[PDB]
RNA sequence: GGAUAGUGGCCUACCAUGGUUUCAACGGGUAACGGGGAAUAAGGGUUCGAUUCCGGAGAGGGAGCCUGAGAAACGGCUACCACAUCCAAGGAAGGCAGCAGGCGCGCAAAUUACCCAAUCCUAAUUCAGGGAGGUAGUGACAAUAAAUAACGAUACAGGGCCCAUUCGGGUCUUGUAAUUGGAAUGAGUACAAUGUAAAUACCUUAACGAGGAACAAUUGGAGGGCAAGUCUGGUGCCAGCAGCCGCGGUAAUUCCAGCUCCAAUAGCGUAUAUUAAAGUUGUUGCAGUUAAAAAGCUCGUAGUUGAACUUUGGGCCCGGUUGGCCGGUCCGAUUUUUUCGUACUGGAUUUCCAACGGGGCCUUUCCUUCUGGCUAACCUUGAGUCCUUGUGGCUCUUGGCGAACCAGGACUUUUACUUUGAAAAAAUUAGAGUGUUCAAAGCAGGCGUAUUGCUCGAAUAUAUUAGCAUGGAAUAAUAGAAUAGGACGUUUGGUUCUAUUUUGUUGGUUUCUAGGACCAUCGUAAUGAUUAAUAGGGACGGUCGGGGGCAUCAGUAUUCAAUUGUCAGAGGUGAAAUUCUUGGAUUUAUUGAAGACUAACUACUGCGAAAGCAUUUGCCAAGGACGUUUUCAUUAAUCAAGAACGAAAGUUAGGGGAUCGAAGAUGAUCAGAUACCGUCGUAGUCUUAACCAUAAACUAUGCCGACUAGGGAUCGGGUGGUGUUUUUUUAAUGACCCACUCGGCACCUUACGAGAAAUCAAAGUCUUUGGGUUCUGGGGGGAGUAUGGUCGCAAGGCUGAAACUUAAAGGAAUUG
RNA sequence: GAAUUUGGACAAACUUGGUCAUUUAGAGGAACUAAAAGUCGUAACAAGGUUUCCGUAGGUGAACCUGCGGAAGGAUCAUUA
RNA sequence: CUCUUAAGGUAGCCAAAUGCCUCGUCAUCUAAUUAGUGACGCGCAUGAAUGGAUUAACGAGAUUCCCACUGUCCCUAUCUA
């Protein structure tokens, strides 16, 4: 179940048994693609891009209809970050709780929640040195946190 | 399942593991702890002789009534003091006092027999005859 | 997080038919999974079985046809040398009349009474009774 | 460099700071020489190995060295250390863990015997020497074989099958004998021979050797377990017995005995250990809600473990094995009649069905390395033609360069695994052969003309790790092209490196030439990125909550106070008393202060990791579930070490101190009353900044995964409903209604299932025993004690024995 | 080439102390057990006569008593009415 | 349970700088100890801010012992101003 609460929930997505399709689409990949780095470089995650691409502009997935996955797209066109979406989210929201206990220091919860957070920082960020996407020593330091979300 | 590892590769704590449990199995801390030849009376050997220092008139524990005749020997190999209960009827007139007898194990594995109290031990011969052929007259104690 | 796969599919084989149900879900379908659903078909305790294609590992819709007893999986796949077979159809086989321990060799995958035949040896994925 | 026979920090000089470790180093212990092997027989295991063979070490303790090929030798020497002998007192000498033998030690272990006859060793050596070794002595270590009696006679009794009318009873066959008689024999004692090196015993054999006071079998036991006395005499909770339950207190089936009886028997008992029994150590294979036992909680490293996919399927060739069938005769041939039916052998190829197994191919598929063969194509020199076009098309010709193709040898990206072998001491073990008279054994022997011979043997299995060799590639790991520093090649440049032969020889140099390494260039190519887990993380969306922190607001109450009106009681209790009261108690009124608390609403309702969280509002960061054709793509599950948080109490201080209230004080009660009840009240109760780390921290029930059953509620979310209700007119919207669906707090019924039961949707899917994984228990006490360590201001926490003791302690249910 | 003798490495061993291991005496102290008997009370088991138990704290001849928080293993599965 | 003048020695501690008897008894140290220490306690006459018990550090304080040291001594001699 949950990596760090003890929920049991499903709430997922459902790609559908489809990976041609869809017979209404009609706008071909090399156009959607210069869409995709247009938000790129207007600063967007690649969550948060195909969130517009699958509401206003009706492209179901990104996988299907352009062969490639947004974020292979990005470091093709040298539109990729410097360290990954999920990391620097958990990076920067650990900032912040870390920023709330520094003034408010019987948040006993709050260091509770950072001890958490941070495990998972340090969890992924294992990974992603075991796979080359960070170099060998990289590992997060809080001291220094709040400079590498900016 | 089971609440053991199963892994292939987990031989090492299923062989820790029982090797750390060994332990609450008393026979065997027993034996790898010496309690044998460290607090044991004898040394660990089957027998030990001493010599009789006095006699003594144990009585019996509940729901009995008598008066189990036992000497206090004094082991020669260790100079230790334990009693030792004396067999059959007036065999305590067989054995006197500084008299030097063989004493056994009750057959308990070091417990005390019946309601023999502090008793764990037994006398087989006396002034080196044998006390079964003393009480039967086959035999005679020698001189002192 | 699951772990054997080929253990939840026999438990729910064995499980539905305890509950005299004369068909089973199995998710997911391991390639180990069918070749030991061939091998318990091919001694007719099962019945006919059919893949599902969802576009990621699969299900499985098996027939039961009773006289099943127990499908076991062996885990750890232990190792097995060839006069140990003797030893395991021994311990986790009802009679010496019939009944299956199905393994792995090198040669495939295969019930004992054939590793006895081709003389070959492995791991042991299970039994079938 | 020295040194050694030589490698090497073996030693030295100089230089660096390295080497080992939770995959347990280092240190401690061993009543530890290692192995072959031994005991225990479902399997798995458990325990043991000083000791016949191999290896090692040592010769009272240490060190040192002479000699020699070999010793750091001890029946060699030298010194120290510890012992200790002879002495004419000056000196001298010894080393039994060799064979005997002695002392000591202890529960515990034999002759100061004979010999080189055997086995083998040594030397100058067929001869000499050998306490090696053999022989005998002592020897109930262990193991083998197995005498202690056999057959008659008769008198009753009768198994008596009957005859049969009756004590009329046939004729063998059991049993009883103060009844009978003839046979048998080695234990012995001993001529002899044999055996032997000489003796001895064994085998063989004359002369003797049996009838019950012998040629006289024992050891335990006779309540249960557990086989066999309710017979007798004795004792009287004594003596004593009893592994355990228990027997004995004047009718003892259990003591002491007589009788008889049982079990094993040349043996049986006891003690101690150990194995089986023990699924009471649990890999197989245990137990943990209540019997012993889930850490208060969450994180987390080591460890263990980790979704699915990549040649699938088709079709050929090839020789293999168990049964159909029948011929043929050994052999017990069966229901029981005659020309009737129950283990043995022969079997190649039939297409006559079946199963099965070995080896090859084809289907895009022998790849990868190398070498050998057969050479195309390819530019190439030289001679020749053709062209509605220099087109170099075609041919032959010179020497280069070897696609493809065939064969053979090496070939796992790197492992685990598995098959088959090889290299493997004997004994032991399993086990084939063999009539030691049998047997334990042994490895012998077997045949014949036995008057100068013949002849089979001394197999086989074994080995569970590691190494080596080999067939396999399912399972499980692992490597590889992503900013292409990608792959392959008959493209070709390069600059580097090595140089076979050719320039006589050798040596230097250099040029062409060849190969390696590498860099570019050129060509060929389908040019290279698996899913998207009812795994996981991240984004997003609207929600939801008594989740958390700071600030802020409120409520009445309680106590107190100032003021207040009135007058005698008020308090408290089962009843009282102590107390308060005409300085007006109590009750009333206005008013203010303080500190805690957060009523009712409040529920089988919500939230959080647990502890726990409930007046308002503002800020502050967090969270699940849901939704989601969003994103990353194994990033995960559980976790020794380690870490956060952790009720109440308690501790260090400051603040605070209304209430209640440990200590204390008191009034009652009691026989007592240190209590319970009543009164006063310290600390405490709250907060801040530090500690503490424990509770029945409870569901007395680890977490993740999957599966098995029926129903109704309810919380959060979402979807569907020409449903209801709300206006001024019936739209949005709010609440509500119905169905669905995730994810929750629970409840109900069920019982296939589980359990000792109570009960349990898990406590089920467990002798049809294995999804992954963390922790703990192994009779009751002693005892959470002692001791050591550690953390703490302290209280204490964490870690945590043993001696001894004991037959139950304990659970659930039942009836009283 | 003997006595004799310089230095060196090897190095027994002596004196003094340290340490680790294995043992061990001790006045006296403080426990447990045999143990079921006795004296004092009656703490627990029945609502055990103040429900019991847990952690903590203090106090008492003795069992125990009291405060604060907890558990039910309670003497209540229960007030949509 | 009792006598008595208000009550009747708790927690501790000890032959202690508080103990008569007393050079207490036991153990320890020594060849030998009216000494020292550790223990015992009906303690003439210990004892709780007339403070009781503990106590690291400190002391030209009283006291015991060890090692070192030494003409203090055995046992005296010699030199300088
Ligand atoms: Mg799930
Ligand atoms: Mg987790
Ligand atoms: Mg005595
Ligand atoms: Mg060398
Ligand atoms: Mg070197
Ligand atoms: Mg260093
Ligand atoms: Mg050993
Ligand atoms: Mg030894
Ligand atoms: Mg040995
Ligand atoms: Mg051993
Ligand atoms: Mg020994
Ligand atoms: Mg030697
Ligand atoms: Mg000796
Ligand atoms: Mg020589
Ligand atoms: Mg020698
Ligand atoms: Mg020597
Ligand atoms: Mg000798
Ligand atoms: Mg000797
Ligand atoms: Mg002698
Ligand atoms: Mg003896
Ligand atoms: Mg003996
Ligand atoms: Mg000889
Ligand atoms: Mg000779
Ligand atoms: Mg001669
Ligand atoms: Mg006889
Ligand atoms: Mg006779
Ligand atoms: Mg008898
Ligand atoms: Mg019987
Ligand atoms: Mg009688
Ligand atoms: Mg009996
Ligand atoms: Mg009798
Ligand atoms: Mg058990
Ligand atoms: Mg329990
Ligand atoms: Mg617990
Ligand atoms: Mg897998
Ligand atoms: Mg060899
Ligand atoms: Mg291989
Ligand atoms: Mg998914
Ligand atoms: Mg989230
Ligand atoms: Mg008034
Ligand atoms: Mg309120
Ligand atoms: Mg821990
Ligand atoms: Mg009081
Ligand atoms: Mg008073
Ligand atoms: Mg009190
Ligand atoms: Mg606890
Ligand atoms: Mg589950
Ligand atoms: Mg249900
Ligand atoms: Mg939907
Ligand atoms: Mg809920
Ligand atoms: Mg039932
Ligand atoms: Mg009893
Ligand atoms: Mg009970
Ligand atoms: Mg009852
Ligand atoms: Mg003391
Ligand atoms: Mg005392
Ligand atoms: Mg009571
Ligand atoms: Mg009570
Ligand atoms: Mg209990
Ligand atoms: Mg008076
Ligand atoms: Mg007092
Ligand atoms: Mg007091
Ligand atoms: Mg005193
Ligand atoms: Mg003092
Ligand atoms: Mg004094
Ligand atoms: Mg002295
Ligand atoms: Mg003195
Ligand atoms: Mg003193
Ligand atoms: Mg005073
Ligand atoms: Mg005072
Ligand atoms: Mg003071
Ligand atoms: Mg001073």
């Amino acid at each position: 179940g949950r990596m760090h609460s003890a929920g049991k929930g499903i709430s997922s997505s459902a790609i559908p048994y489809s990976r041609n399709a869809p017979a209404w689409f009609k706008l071909s990949s090399e156009s959607v693609i210069e869409q995709i780095v247009k938000y790129a470089r207007k600063g967007l995650t690649p969550s948060q891009i195909g969130v517009l691409l699958r509401d206003a502009h009706g492209v179901t997935q990104a996988r299907v209809i352009t062969g490639n996955k947004i974020m292979r797209i990005l470091k093709s066109n040298g539109l990729a970050p410097e360290i990954p979406e999920d990391l620097y989210y958990l990076i920067k929201k650990a900032v912040s709780v870390r920023k709330h206990l520094e003034r408010n220091r019987k948040d006993k919860d709050a260091k509770f929640r950072l001890i958490l957070i941070e495990s998972r920082i340090h969890r992924l960020a294992r990974y992603y040195r075991t796979v080359a996407v960070l170099p060998p020593n990289w590992k997060y330091e809080s001291a220094t946190a709040s400079a590498l979300v900016n | 399942g089971k609440g053991k590892p199963r892994g292939l590769n987990s031989a090492r704590k299923l062989r820790v593991h029982r090797r750390n449990n060994r332990w609450a199995e008393n026979n065997y801390k027993k034996r790898l702890l010496g309690t044998a030849f460290k607090s044991s009376p004898f040394g660990g050997s089957s027998h030990a002789k001493g010599i009789v220092l006095e006699k003594l008139g144990i009585e019996s524990k509940q729901p009995n009534s008598a008066i189990r005749k036992c000497v206090r020997v004094q082991l020669i190999k260790n100079g230790k003091k334990v009693t030792a209960f004396v067999p059959n009827d007036g065999c305590l007139n067989f054995v006197d006092e500084n008299d030097e007898v063989l004493l056994a194990g009750f057959g308990r594995k070091g417990k005390a027999k019946g309601d023999i109290p502090g008793v764990r031990f037994k006398v087989v011969k006396v002034s080196g005859v044998s006390l079964l052929a003393l009480w039967k007259e086959k035999k005679e104690k020698p001189r002192s | 997080t699951r772990s054997s796969v080929l253990a939840d599919a026999l438990n729910a084989i064995n499980n539905a038919e305890k509950t005299g149900k004369r068909q089973v879900l199995i998710r997911p379908s391991s390639k180990v999974i069918i070749k030991f659903l061939q091998v318990m078909q091919k001694h007719g305790y099962i019945g006919e079985f059919e893949y599902i294609d969802d576009h990621r590992s699969g299900k499985i819709v098996v027939q039961l046809n009773g006289r099943l007893n127990k499908c076991g999986v062996i885990s750890p796949r232990f190792n097995v040398k060839i006069g140990d077979i003797e030893k395991w159809t021994a311990n986790l086989l009802p009679a010496r009349q019939f009944g299956y321990v199905i393994l792995t060799t090198s040669a495939g995958i295969m019930d004992h009474e054939e590793a006895r035949r081709k003389h070959v040896s492995g791991k042991i994925l299970g039994f079938v009774y």
